[PDB]
RNA sequence: UAAUAGCGCCGCAAUUCAUGCUGCUUGCAGCCUCUGAAUUUUGUUAAAUGAGGGUUAGUUUGACUGUAUAAAUACAGUCUUGCUUUCUGACCCUGGUAGCUGCUCACCCUGAUGCUGCUGUCAAUAGACAGGAUAGGUGCGCUCCCAGCAAUAAGGGCGCGGAUACUGCUGUAGUGGCUACUGAAUCACCCCCGAUCAAGGGGGAACCCUAAAUGGGUUGAAAGGAGAAGUCA
């Protein structure tokens, strides 16, 4: 998996695009908003947000009385389809933080009812948390996954109680018989979360082609690389792009050709285009929207399909997960019409995958993940790495931030000035103001990338076999203790005067953005080819060993 | 003459102004010792710290030095017949492997491998044992 | 006149070190000469930082094929489109006229993450006119500090009216926001005519090659993953 989205701006005539805007922005919108709300108030709604998954067909069930309404008609299959697509991912994504808050409401609703405090435990329940918290002790500790989805499952006072006690105690050798408080605070931030949830209880959307073929590319007469989709041929737009981004388009119009070439022997499905996107910017300035707003093409890419050794992996990976979509189908005995279609279109493309186009020819590097480049992250010191080995115990090279962001140091003290500066004005903003924006940049995601293209670059320099990263969720405890190192550091025992240097640099050395940072560098890493490991940064110690003992705490737990 | 206050970092705030007394009006050299932690704690003292500054860290005593300190033990504190043991390149190892350097630890795993090597009726001390008392640190 | 102090940065040291340097002794010895790291420690007659607002489908970072090359990389060949960004320059500016609106003010007192703070010129009024990013303070900034103002922080006091949730003492008066039209730059060696949902076309100069031929060349660089939704603050 290393889809990857190239962008160029489609320019046609203002008819061709007065079509667009108006086929969109007031018929392909409106049937996405009344998907959405539709989709809301099905009866079994509450059932999908129980469990995580919302039925493959039911967005589509829902959309085909809706095809023929007389404000949602003329729309092109694949107009409709993107639309239904849409609705069930747009919405996907809706009804996810829908049943996040609707199903956590009714959760907390339930465990207010039903969880209890200690003593209500022993007025109501009454049973001796010890006993039956060592006896699901050894009942779990002695795939635990099975355990984990059946304390998932528990919900009867006297069991759920015991089992979240046995989880929130320490689930194992514990000195401390004690600390009721686990389900105590349980119910406690059960009752206010459900007074909480019981007070609380200008353009389109985008077009996705989950089809390559849906986009029919053309070479114009002036060269030009042209587009027209599925399901409306007679509007045509011309490839805006630029040089950088041009061998994916000339691509697929190469692909496309050598497929038709063949009289439609080769598989679309290992063309290097996967889907495309098509949206609208957003212009400056004014006039009507098909005038003001840039139409934009966004393919996603496979980029191992690029080289023809690439394109064997891809052709290995479909190869594998269809066979197998082949034989899971075929032990059913249903034998539905439409199904054998499905059946039958799935040996269609095994056949098909076995005819390979030219890709260029690249000897993948081969990465042996014992090295270990762990990479350190921090308040004072934005980012640092170690090189370390760990069969043996020396580190091959540290570098600091001063020394990965070659000539990117001054983007990175101009950039912690904005933070301060943006920071100061989202306060003065308090509740009434204006957009927040003004001024804004995306400076911090430039840095976010240069920092990950050099700490990528510097772990194939010296052969490493995997980037170790800390995780996330401990980026808060972090930062607030390496302040307080900090501190100590330079007021050693006067509180006073450690209070004060604590708030002077909180004010001025900001909190990074330690999120797009380890996505950035996850997003780098799994396109060169370097898995990425997570392990537990020190607490203290100077930058340069907090790195070398977070990579050697990564290979520790690697080795289980 | 001297007043050496041993682990120097467990008496109260409120008694440093004693021991500054004393050594204010008696001549007297009160020498603290203590882990690095008596530091932070003469750090917040805003007198200790400028009273008791010069300092002397103790070695960490890594390199051939302690390769001597390795054989200094067997003669001086084993006390064995001589069993050529020599403290080898391979022990050596094993014990710059285990002990990182403390003279606690080099003291706590030799007396416990020759109590074990003399309890099981070895003469000497094994490689076996000598693996066994490293584990059972690490 | 004053900006003390604090806090963040940036050098400049100084020391210690290697991820260096050097040496083979090949994992040890030195060394700090470059490169870094880690301190601390100054603010030099100075080193490096440096935050008023804007302007380019700017340039550079590119693809394929071949060669050298294990690769990088180099070189040659062929192609080239303008996307979204980060810089570095260069340049422009310190806006006007119209409307529509927001807030805040009886009067005190403290003083906010409050506002203001440039150079001349003429006043010395409170404003013009010229300049103009060097712009109060420190090497450089700050919510810090200084100076004025402070109704537009918050709090306290407190007069008269009307009401008996709260009002009035309020002048465009001061500061905001919005829209519409206008002012300048509209660029990347420079100049001119043009495109800007598309368009480039010319004309110079320096230099290099070449004696010399708009003969050719050259006249800043980098990075990419985008959309949608929700949650928290
Ligand atoms: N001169 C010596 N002869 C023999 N053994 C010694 C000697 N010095 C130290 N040791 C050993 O080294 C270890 C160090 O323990 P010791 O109590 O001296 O540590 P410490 O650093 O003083 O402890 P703390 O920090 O608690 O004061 C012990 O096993 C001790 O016996």
């Amino acid at each position: 998996a290393s889809q990857i989205t190239i962008q160029a701006r489609l320019i046609s005539f203002e008819s061709n695009r007065q079509q667009l805007w108006k086929l969109m922005a007031d018929l392909n919108t409106p049937l996405i908003n009344e998907l959405l709300c539709q989709l809301g108030q099905h009866p079994d709604f509450e059932k999908w947000q129980q469990k995580g998954k919302l039925p493959s067909t039911v967005v589509s069930q829902l959309c085909q009385p809706l095809k023929t309404d007389p404000r949602f008609a003329g729309q092109p299959s694949r107009l409709y389809m993107s639309a239904i697509h849409i609705v069930d991912y747009i919405y996907k994504s809706w009804l996810a933080i829908q049943k996040r808050l609707q199903q956590q409401l009714d959760g907390k609703t339930r465990w207010l009812e039903m969880l209890n405090s200690d003593a209500e435990l022993v007025e109501l329940s009454g049973d001796t948390l010890e006993a039956i918290r060592v006896k699901a002790a050894e009942i779990l500790a002695i795939l635990s996954k099975t355990l984990f989805d059946a304390y998932q499952e528990t919900e009867d006072i006297k069991s759920r109680s015991a089992i979240s006690y046995l989880l929130k105690n320490g689930c194992k050798l514990t000195d401390k018989e004690e600390d009721s408080e686990k389900f105590a605070k349980r119910r406690r931030q059960v009752e206010i979360q459900i007074q909480r949830l019981t007070e609380k209880l200008s353009l389109p959307f985008p077009l996705v082609f989950e089809t390559n073929e849906d986009m029919v590319w053309s070479k114009n007469q002036k060269g030009r690389l042209c587009v027209h989709f599925n399901g409306l041929s007679d509007l045509i737009f011309e490839v805006y792009c630029g040089n950088r981004q041009l061998h994916w388009f000339q691509r697929f119009l190469e692909d496309q050709q050598t497929k038709r070439k063949s009289k439609n022997q080769h598989s679309s499905g290992l063309f290097t285009l996967r889907n495309g996107h098509l949206v609208w910017l957003e212009g400056e300035g004014k006039g009507e929207p098909w005038n003001l707003h840039h139409l934009t093409l966004y393919c996603c890419v496979d980029n191992r399909l690029w080289t023809e050794e690439g394109t064997e992996i891809v052709r290995q990976e479909k190869a594998d997960e269809i066979t197998k979509f082949i034989t899971n189908m075929k032990k059913k005995s249903d034998l539905s019409d439409t199904q054998q279609a499905l059946i039958q279109r799935k040996q269609s493309t095994l056949t098909r995958i076995n005819n390979s186009f030219e890709r260029p020819s690249q000897p993948l590097y081969q990465g042996q993940s014992h090295i270990l480049v762990g990479v350190s992250l921090g308040l004072e010191k934005p980012a640092t790495v170690a090189v370390v080995d760990a069969i043996a115990n020396k580190v091959l090279a540290y570098r600091s931030i001063k020394q990965l962001l070659g000539d990117n140091y001054e983007l990175l003290n101009r950039q912690r000035r904005q933070q301060q500066y943006l920071s100061h004005e989202r306060h003065k903003a308090q509740k009434n103001f204006s957009p927040n924006q003004f001024g804004a940049s995306e400076l911090g995601q430039h840095i976010d990338r240069l920092l990950a293209k050099a700490i990528v670059a510097l772990a194939r320099t010296y052969k490493a076999g995997s980037i170790v990263l800390p995780k996330l969720g401990d980026m808060r405890e972090v930062v607030q203790s390496e302040i307080q190192a900090i501190a100590e550091q330079k007021f050693p025992g006067y509180i006073e005067g450690q209070q004060k240097y604590a708030k002077q640099y909180r004010v001025n050395v900001h909190r990074w953005s330690y999120g797009r940072l380890i996505q950035s560098i996850q997003s780098k890493a799994a396109q060169t080819g370097i898995v990425i490991e997570e392990g537990k940064q020190p607490i203290r110690g100077s930058p340069h060993d907090k790195a070398k003992e977070l990579a050697l705490s990564a290979y520790n737990l690697r080795l289980t | 003459e001297m007043l050496i206050i041993d682990e120097a970092d467990r008496l109260k705030p409120e008694t440093f102004a004693d021991v500054r007394d004393i050594a204010e009006d008696l001549g007297i050299a009160v020498v603290l010792v203590g882990t690095d932690r008596l530091d932070a704690v003469i750090k917040r003292d805003e007198q200790v710290l400028e009273r008791f500054r010069a300092h002397l860290r103790f070695g960490k005593l890594s390199g051939e030095d302690f390769k001597n300190t390795v054989e200094m033990w067997e003669q001086m504190v084993l006390k064995l017949p001589v069993s050529s043991n020599l403290k080898s390149k391979e022990m050596l190892r094993i014990l710059t492997s285990a002990t990182e350097g403390y003279i606690g630890r080099l003291d706590e795993i030799l007396r416990e491998a020759a109590i074990r090597s003399l309890s099981r009726g070895l003469k000497k001390i094994d490689k076996a044992v000598l693996q066994e008392v490293a584990k059972e640190y690490k």
